Protein backbone atom coordinates (compact mmCIF):
# COMPACT_ATOMS: atom_id res chain seq x y z
CA UNK A 1 0.00 0.00 0.00
CA UNK A 2 1.30 3.40 -0.35
CA UNK A 3 -0.62 6.46 0.23
CA UNK A 4 -1.93 9.77 -2.31
CA UNK A 5 -4.62 11.90 -2.87
CA UNK A 6 -8.24 12.30 -3.61
CA UNK A 7 -8.75 13.99 -6.86
CA UNK A 8 -12.21 14.60 -8.66
CA UNK A 9 -11.17 13.20 -11.65
CA UNK A 10 -9.35 9.82 -10.69
CA UNK A 11 -12.16 9.53 -8.68
CA UNK A 12 -15.27 11.62 -7.63
CA UNK A 13 -14.10 13.15 -4.49
CA UNK A 14 -12.57 16.37 -3.28
CA UNK A 15 -11.50 17.94 -0.06
CA UNK A 16 -14.05 19.87 1.37
CA UNK A 17 -13.37 23.55 3.04
CA UNK A 18 -15.82 25.80 4.53
CA UNK A 19 -15.86 28.80 6.40
CA UNK A 20 -16.22 29.66 10.11
CA UNK A 21 -18.44 31.78 11.48
CA UNK A 22 -18.52 33.73 14.63
CA UNK A 23 -21.86 34.24 15.27
CA UNK A 24 -23.27 31.08 14.45
CA UNK A 25 -20.87 28.56 17.38
CA UNK A 26 -22.36 26.46 19.56
CA UNK A 27 -20.45 25.17 22.12
CA UNK A 28 -20.33 21.79 23.83
CA UNK A 29 -18.86 21.81 27.11
CA UNK A 30 -20.91 20.74 29.88
CA UNK A 31 -20.57 21.93 33.37
CA UNK A 32 -19.49 20.10 36.55
CA UNK A 33 -21.17 21.78 39.27
CA UNK A 34 -24.13 24.81 39.33
CA UNK A 35 -25.85 26.45 42.10
CA UNK A 36 -23.63 25.65 44.56
CA UNK A 37 -20.51 27.71 46.26
CA UNK A 38 -17.17 27.93 44.43
CA UNK A 39 -18.74 27.76 40.34
CA UNK A 40 -21.30 30.29 40.03
CA UNK A 41 -20.74 34.53 40.04
CA UNK A 42 -21.94 36.26 43.20
CA UNK A 43 -25.26 38.09 41.12
CA UNK A 44 -26.75 34.04 40.46
CA UNK A 45 -26.36 32.70 44.26
CA UNK A 46 -29.78 32.51 45.22
CA UNK A 47 -29.60 31.80 48.85
CA UNK A 48 -32.26 28.95 49.01
CA UNK B 1 -22.51 52.22 62.00
CA UNK B 2 -24.91 52.38 59.23
CA UNK B 3 -27.30 49.31 59.83
CA UNK B 4 -28.35 47.10 63.25
CA UNK B 5 -28.82 43.17 62.85
CA UNK B 6 -32.54 43.42 62.29
CA UNK B 7 -31.55 45.63 58.94
CA UNK B 8 -28.81 43.40 57.88
CA UNK B 9 -30.86 40.01 58.73
CA UNK B 10 -33.72 41.34 56.21
CA UNK B 11 -31.22 41.60 53.27
CA UNK B 12 -30.46 37.41 53.34
CA UNK B 13 -34.29 35.34 52.76
CA UNK B 14 -35.37 32.37 51.71
CA UNK B 15 -35.95 33.92 48.01
CA UNK B 16 -33.03 36.43 47.81
CA UNK B 17 -30.59 36.45 45.04
CA UNK B 18 -26.73 38.21 46.02
CA UNK B 19 -25.70 41.04 45.02
CA UNK B 20 -22.76 43.39 45.76
CA UNK B 21 -24.45 46.04 47.72
CA UNK B 22 -25.17 43.98 50.38
CA UNK B 23 -21.80 42.44 50.88
CA UNK B 24 -20.75 46.70 50.76
CA UNK B 25 -23.36 47.24 53.56
CA UNK B 26 -22.33 43.88 55.59
CA UNK B 27 -18.75 44.72 55.62
CA UNK B 28 -19.07 48.58 56.54
CA UNK B 29 -21.66 47.69 59.74
CA UNK B 30 -19.20 45.84 61.47
CA UNK B 31 -16.01 46.22 63.39
CA UNK B 32 -12.77 45.63 61.60
CA UNK B 33 -9.94 45.29 63.46
CA UNK B 34 -7.48 46.17 61.44
CA UNK B 35 -8.62 49.56 60.09
CA UNK B 36 -10.67 50.84 63.17
CA UNK B 37 -7.11 49.38 65.44
CA UNK B 38 -8.77 47.23 68.28
CA UNK B 39 -7.98 43.84 68.93
CA UNK B 40 -9.33 42.59 71.93
CA UNK B 41 -6.93 40.20 73.92
CA UNK B 42 -3.41 39.99 73.77
CA UNK B 43 -2.66 37.07 72.04
CA UNK B 44 1.24 35.32 71.59
CA UNK B 45 1.85 34.80 67.76
CA UNK B 46 0.51 38.32 66.03
CA UNK B 47 1.85 41.04 64.25
CA UNK B 48 0.89 44.48 65.36
CA UNK B 49 1.71 47.80 64.08
CA UNK B 50 1.61 51.34 65.31
CA UNK B 51 -1.20 52.87 66.91
CA UNK B 52 -3.32 48.89 68.07
CA UNK B 53 -5.27 49.09 71.28
CA UNK B 54 -4.91 45.81 73.37
CA UNK B 55 -6.65 44.58 76.48
CA UNK B 56 -4.17 42.89 78.51
CA UNK B 57 -4.53 42.57 82.40
CA UNK B 58 -7.25 45.11 83.44
CA UNK B 59 -5.55 47.26 81.49
CA UNK B 60 -6.00 48.91 78.17
CA UNK B 61 -2.87 49.30 76.36
CA UNK B 62 -1.70 51.17 73.11
CA UNK B 63 1.69 50.60 70.80
CA UNK B 64 4.25 53.22 70.26
CA UNK B 65 6.81 51.46 68.36
CA UNK B 66 6.85 52.58 64.77
CA UNK B 67 7.32 49.12 62.72
CA UNK B 68 5.99 46.18 62.63
CA UNK B 69 6.35 43.88 65.58
CA UNK B 70 5.47 39.80 66.80
CA UNK B 71 3.75 39.42 70.01
CA UNK B 72 6.81 37.30 71.91
CA UNK B 73 5.64 34.73 73.93
CA UNK B 74 7.66 35.96 77.14
CA UNK B 75 7.21 40.03 76.16
CA UNK B 76 3.97 41.22 77.38
CA UNK B 77 2.56 44.33 77.29
CA UNK B 78 4.05 45.78 80.80
CA UNK B 79 7.09 44.26 80.76
CA UNK B 80 8.58 45.31 76.88
CA UNK B 81 8.64 48.91 76.56
CA UNK B 82 6.75 48.64 73.16
CA UNK B 83 3.15 49.09 75.09
CA UNK B 84 2.02 51.93 77.24
CA UNK B 85 -0.97 52.20 79.14
CA UNK B 86 -2.51 55.39 81.91
CA UNK B 87 -4.07 53.27 84.38
CA UNK B 88 -0.73 51.74 85.29
CA UNK B 89 1.26 55.74 85.38
CA UNK B 90 -1.89 56.83 87.37
CA UNK B 91 -2.32 53.75 89.50
CA UNK B 92 1.56 54.31 90.59
CA UNK B 93 1.56 57.71 91.49
CA UNK B 94 -1.41 57.73 93.70
CA UNK B 95 0.00 55.08 95.45
CA UNK B 96 2.73 57.05 96.06
CA UNK B 97 0.77 59.73 97.37
CA UNK B 98 -1.02 57.34 99.55
CA UNK B 99 2.39 55.76 100.58
CA UNK B 100 3.63 59.65 101.50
Amino acid sequence: SVITSVSPKTSNQDHMIEEFIEQAIVFNNQKLESGVLGYESLNDLELG
Amino acid sequence: NLRKRNELKSLFKNKSRLSETYFVELIDSTLNKRDDRFHGIWKPGQTYQKGDVVYYNHSLWEMQSENEICAKEEQTPGISTDWKSLLKELEQKVDKLQHE
